[PDB]
């Protein structure tokens, strides 16, 4: 923490507010219990399988056909 | 599943046993029995006595 402090200090950044601390910390929590109501079901399943190779697992003959 | 392998058969969650040959409507594995009747483009020949013909020639 000083030394985080410190390099703030030196680097000439203005530290952030407590309020402003207070006021974000509340995003994670409100973004946590974010109902998926939207249609971003289907692009999180797209990120994902654009890495997630095919082959695995129980897929295998679905892929084939 | 025309022709497909055991293999895939199981991976799909099906039984190459599953004779098959019946439909799925609605979740319910349906079967069509087979009816019978008589055959067409025949002509036969009956002598019913209940009636005012001694015989019938049926086509």
């Amino acid at each position: 923490f000083m030394k985080w402090k410190e390099a703030m200090f030196s680097a000439g950044m203005q530290l952030p507010t407590l309020d402003e601390i207070n006021k974000k910390e509340l995003s994670i929590k409100e973004a946590l219990n974010y109902k998926f109501n939207d249609q971003d079901i289907e692009e999180i399943v797209k990120e994902k399988e654009r890495f997630r190779k095919a082959p695995p697992n129980y897929a295998m003959k679905k892929t084939q056909l | 599943l025309n022709g497909l392998t055991d293999r895939d058969l199981c991976e799909l969650n099906e039984c190459p046993l599953d004779p098959g040959g019946y439909f799925i409507i609605n979740g319910s594995e349906k079967v069509l029995i087979a009816q019978e009747k008589m055959a067409t483009n025949t002509v036969y020949v009956f002598a019913k006595k209940d009636s005012k013909y001694a015989y019938t020639g049926e086509c």
